[PDB]
């Protein structure tokens, strides 16, 4: 093992998972594996998910979302660092009432950036992008036409703006 | 001197292989020198390239259609979906090809939506350019483009790309 | 060990195997080894197989299929991410009634992409490609002439289309 | 493990964390993970934070600050080596009365050094730089106009000057 | 250790060895070491040998054959993937009655591909190639003139053809 | 100047080694310069190359059969399944070879099915080209091609590739 | 550890050492260390030495020979693969009556291949090459003039020829 | 760990250290650390030092010599392989009566090979080279003028010549 | 100009070092230029190369025996089993060598059986070529080839390779 | 043009630094051009090289002793055990050296026995060559060679290598 | 042509930067061409180099003192302990330097004892060479050499290196 590989294992025993890199074909598999392990260990507790991701892909984050929904536990998502086009979807994917955010968080509501099979690659990207815009409106409760206007402008948010927008439910300033 | 200079002295533009953004400024500069030197003598072009880009293809296509000298395209070897347009853009009745030619027609080559949009635009532009010269319809060429079509010298004469196949001039 | 190498080992004790990369001459050996180990440990339980593969070869996946058939357990295959020309064959290879799929899965029904021995290389590829088209019709139950038409068009599927096509049997939206 | 990876783990059991490199997207995640682990292990002790950083970014250090504030323990920050534009903010972030400094410390009061999205990158950097200048005045107690004048001049400090400036509260010359 | 290095060790305790790469000067030593360890642990059980090798050398496989013959146990060789000019010799080297094959195996009966000492290098290769053609006829029972004609044509085989040729004795379709 | 220029002045095309897509545009340009300069004088070609591609082979084969000047192929060294076709494509009665020549005939060099199809097509095309000049049948050449056939200067004269073997012109 | 590094350690507890690479300044140190460890663990047992070396140097093998002679145990050397100019010297270095050979062994009786200090380098190589030709005649019992004639011709041997030459004493065809 | 890193650790528990590489700024630190550990574990036993070094520096070997003298144990130095300008000094540094040598050892009595500070670099090398020529005469007992004549000629030695020269005291041909 | 051009003006072919497939097309092109310019004047060749290949050796050996001009081989330095054949292939009576020459004769340089077969074939071909000029038998040369034979200028005169050793022409 | 051409026009061979197998074919080609142009005028050689090989050293030594023009060696800088032989191989009475010259004489530069044998052979050959010109005995030169002997311009005049030391020709 | 040729036409030797073993054979070849062309006209040398070696420094120092033409050294930029010797080795009364010159004098650049011995030897040789021209004693220059002495154009005139400082010739 190593130094950073031992602290994560010790925190895994306390039902705490991390996401500190851009979600891709690699980190998504580890995240789903950790979530499934924590769900198989106990099915009556909560799983803290600290989110800090400067980016990522949607095809990999959709699997993480399905894994979070499949787990019978109660995912408590936190906004540790900054969410950029992929951390907000997982931050709002948690159960209503457990989506917290640190007072210096920056939620970036934005869509992800992205031979002869480019046609089917664009058709598959156009069928999951509209699905993300539906789940984002279902979670935050805002009208659907609001996120389609706030997504292209790269409108950055703060911990106080994301609270009234519908992303998070609380702002932990001094808690346990 | 090199044989390329002796060919260019006879107004011969030998297109290299794998034409790209850097290899197009040299063929577009030769079409402007031979046009100012002698404007009524034709210019022949020996086609030999296993494909290439498209951003520089449309810069040479209209350039061949802008000079006053007639273009005589002679296919040497093959043409992988990029040199076939230049072979079909020549003067009608002067588009020749050796009997062992392989006129290939296949697919040419946020950054995912706009990329697919530009690809579709260049594809339909290439299909319209091919249908303008071959006298066919864009639908038939699009149906024959999705697959890796390999046209022979005899199968390209009745297709509309070339007009005549060169025979062997051996005296023995 | 490492972080991702410890969670997989801890999940192996709970009879859970993963496939998150393109099946090749390497991953196939590890998959068969894990399946044989789980079959030798116990021969009266189920082996959960989470499938997420953007591609792979057929010569390596055939060995995984034979290993799955050889194991006397009941393989429960899941569609975690997306199956592309190699994950669908292993997803439908499980026992009838245990082939599940997440609501955001994308099953790609497609054939795999692929000196002086090219003749025998094409003859060996032509004798296992028709065998795959027979097992695919045997599993899904669709006529044989349907997959030979849906394979060349790169027809992508969804979790709802793959349910009525014959790939999976259930769509786990909220389960354990 | 290794030699330097074992001493840090043995010191982690005694509630002692280190920071000996430039805080970036990597070290910040490990620091927050260690702080959260030490807070989940016990919520009635102190966490010694030895600071020695020749630089770093502000976007990553803000997360460390929020993690330190979130932990219900009492962070005891020390100035082991030299603080350069990122170690001072974490040194003054500790509780009042536990911010110590070695007699040969050098606190450098300075701001951090730092396509088509450069406008929003400058707007996001201009909204967290003024927030840092507010927390620095809140911690040290000096007027706000003092740090805005001492930050651009790269004014270096000593253990005795930082004591009367408002950074630290004690100078440990011979203690335990 | 690692993920693939732990499953192999756990299977070694159950007297199961693997061969998933081209046999060379490296893999042969590990195979002989594992066989000798399994023979020294117990001399009254069987050693399952799963064979999947796309090639290899004969000078290294001869040592594996001598090690298999030296072990007083009963080697049970299986055709997991495909045998190419080196897996067939080890598949037929097992005891008569324990040479199984999966229903999708491909046995390739072929000889291996292969300064100033090239003369002795050709003389040493010509004295072990004829010895292989004798053991192949002794194992399969076919006449000697049959393999010398089927070896140069690169004649590929199937699980059903190798059963009637003399390579294997059974075709495990559904067993333990 | 280099001896290559002094050879080209005598209409000598010295084919380099390992002819490929890039080394074919230079030999196809020399066949078009010497044909326009003097159209009745023959052109000799010294063959020396340990193999090559095939996509550019058919571009030089028909080019040698398209010029009006007769081709006199003289084999120097060896010919590894690619230069033998050019050696046999010369003028009948002018195909020479040194007594220490090694005329090699072996196998030339979804992306698995179409690749094998193109390989079979180029193989049968090469066999037909060889049988057209040697006067044999494609079956015999295909039977002699599967193995790495090594033909000597004396074994290639009665085979149909070369017509005469050059003798030593030493005065002492 | 690893897969090949664990089987060797498990076989070391059973007094079994291996040599599967060219003896050089590295492998010789490990071999002497293993021999000394096995001699310090017990001084009343045998140490099996499986020899498979395609070459090596004499300056490094002389140390292995001195270490084998220093150990008070009874070294049982085997000819697993092929001995090439360095494995034969260690194969004949064992005690008389314990030098076995597999039926497909190839013993190559040959001498090893090998600024301003080349004179002393040739003088030191000329004083240990004649010493090797004395120990080879002492072990095999053949006249000294026989090996000086069989060494330059690169005369290869078989398991039956090496038995009557004087290299080994038995041919293990079916034993424990 | 590894294979060669485990045998050395197991031999360290039996008070046996090795030196199989050129002594430099790296190996010297490990040797002194091992000697100090063996001296702190027990101060009433012997420490076997097997010497096999084709070279090295004097500035690093002097520290090893001082560490050997500082240890209150009785260092038993052996000539396993060959000593070249640095192994002889450590071989003769042991206590009188415990300096053994294998019958095929080669002791090379030679001095080690070796900006703007070259003057002080030559002055420091000239003050430790004469000190080595004093300790060599003190250990072997030969006159001082003998080693200054035998050092420049690169005079190689054997196990029998080094016994009568004064390097070693015994020649272990068959011992424990 | 370079001294190589001034030497070639006097019909001097200075063979480079480590002759291979690429360095043989340049020496075979100079033997064809000097033969067409002046066919009765001899051509001298200064031999200096520490070995080389064999696939290109037989292409230069017969080429030296095909030109009408006589070859005068002068050995400069050494000849490591490849340049010795060219030194012995010169005109009898004109094969010279400096008194400090080192005429080396050693071994020249499924893919294991056919490789050994080709090696044996090229070895026996080289031995036959050496025995044809030196007037010896192939057995003696094969017996002297297995070992790294190092022949001096005085030991090569009576061996059959060279005919005369050049003396010093110093006037003081 | 470069100053090297203007020097060669005056029959000046400026030996480069670190002479090897590749840098010897250029100095051996200049000794054959100046000998055929003007055979009685002397050829001067400015020596400047910090050592080199020996396999090419004996190829230039006899070459300097084979031409009819006298060699005037002038040492510029140093000579690290390889250029000293060429400095001493010049014409007696014309071997000059600057007063700040460093004539170095040290050791020159199965594959272990034959390598040492060849090293001993080349060493004794170099010692014999040095003793032939300096008029000394091989034993004394071998005794002075084992150590890194550094000879100055004044210590090399009475040693036998050089005959006269050049003085400064400054007019002020 | 390049301005370097137009300068050399006026007998101007522009010493490059970082003179070494390879950059000295070019400056030593220009001093021998201009000396044979016109032996009474002076040769000027513009000094610009941030240091260099010493093994080639003594080869150019005596070369500047061997030619009959007077050397006029003009310092351009700086001289890091190597070009200062050449600047002081010029003709007395013709050693000029721009007013912004930086004449640096610092330390120049078994293998540990002999290396230090050679370093001490070259150091004392450089100090003797500097004291011979500057008219000082070796002790004072050795005392000023251990430290990184940086001499300006005005501090080098009374030191003995340069004799006059060039003024600005601007007409406005």
């Amino acid at each position: 093992l190593s130094l950073t590989d031992s602290v994560y294992e010790r925190l895994l025993s306390e039902r705490i998972i991390f996401l500190g890199s851009e979600v891709n074909d690699e980190i998504a598999n580890r995240l789903c594996a950790q979530i499934l392990l924590l769900a198989a260990e106990d099915a009556s507790k909560d799983i803290s998910l600290y989110i800090n991701s400067p980016g990522g892909s949607i095809s990999a984050g959709m699997a993480i979302y399905d894994t979070m929904v499949l787990a019978p536990c109660d995912i408590a998502t936190y906004a540790m660092g900054m969410a950029a086009s992929m951390g907000e979807f997982l931050l709002a994917a948690g159960t209503k009432g457990k989506r917290y955010a640190l007072p210096h968080a920056r939620i970036l509501m934005h869509q992800p950036l992205g031979a002869a099979d480019i046609a089917i690659q664009a058709e598959q990207f156009a069928v999951i992008k509209k699905e993300m815009f539906r789940l984002n409106a279902e979670f935050t409760g805002q009208p659907i036409e609001r996120i389609e206007a706030d997504s292209d402008r790269d409108r950055w948010f703060t911990a106080a703006e994301a609270l009234e927008y519908g992303f998070v439910d609380h702002i932990i300033t001094r808690a346990h | 001197s090199n044989p390329y200079n002796k060919l260019f002295e006879e107004r011969i533009i030998f297109l290299g292989v794998q034409v790209d953004d850097a290899s197009a400024n040299d063929i577009m500069a030769q079409l402007l020198v031979l046009e100012s030197l002698d404007p009524d003598r034709d210019i022949t072009m020996y086609i030999n390239s296993p494909g290439g880009g498209f951003t520089s293809l449309m810069a040479i296509y209209d350039t061949m259609q802008y000079v006053r000298a007639d273009i005589q395209t002679v296919c040497l070897g093959q043409a992988a979906s990029a040199a076939a347009v230049l072979l079909a853009a020549g003067t009608p009745g002067k588009r020749m090809a050796l009997p062992n030619a392989r006129v290939l027609i296949h697919q040419p080559s946020s950054d995912l939506e706009i990329q697919a949009a530009e690809i579709e635009r260049m594809r339909t532009l290439m299909e319209t350019t091919l249908a303008r010269h071959t006298g066919k319809d864009a639908g038939v060429i699009r149906k024959d483009t999705d697959r890796d079509k390999i046209l022979t010298a005899e199968e390209a004469k009745d297709y509309g790309i070339i007009d005549t196949v060169l025979e062997y001039r051996k005296l023995s």
